[PDB]
């Protein structure tokens, strides 16, 4: 994830509480990755919306 | 389910597909988390999809 995307996530995470694990996180970044660049982060986050809640 | 969480020797790669008509008892037996993702398949909800399917079949 390039720095721009790091920030792009980072704005709206800290207001939120995370319950996650690593071995899931790998698959998350992966399956989100295979979309085109704009979509990538949107998909990662949107999965986390339901997953981490 | 160990096989769902098992890896073959490195470099090799697979996908394993499953089916069922229920998720509820499987969540009860805690095999669902092993599955990386899910798909709800919906069921035919609309006469629209019905009648266009019948346009397709043409019977």
């Amino acid at each position: 994830f390039k720095d721009k995307e790091r920030t792009t996530i980072a704005q709206q995470v800290k207001g939120k509480k995370v319950w996650i694990g690593i071995k899931k996180l790998l698959m998350l970044i992966e399956m989100s990755l295979q979309m085109d660049p704009e979509y990538r982060v949107r998909k990662f986050l949107a999965l986390l919306r339901e997953e981490g809640a | 389910l160990v096989l769902l969480k098992k890896a073959p020797p490195q470099g090799r790669k697979l996908l394993i597909i499953g089916t069922t008509s229920r998720k509820d008892v499987l969540q009860e037996m805690e095999m669902l988390n092993a599955f990386s993702t899910t798909i709800h398949v919906p069921n035919i909800a609309t006469g629209e999809q019905l009648l266009e399917a019948l346009e397709l079949l043409g019977n």
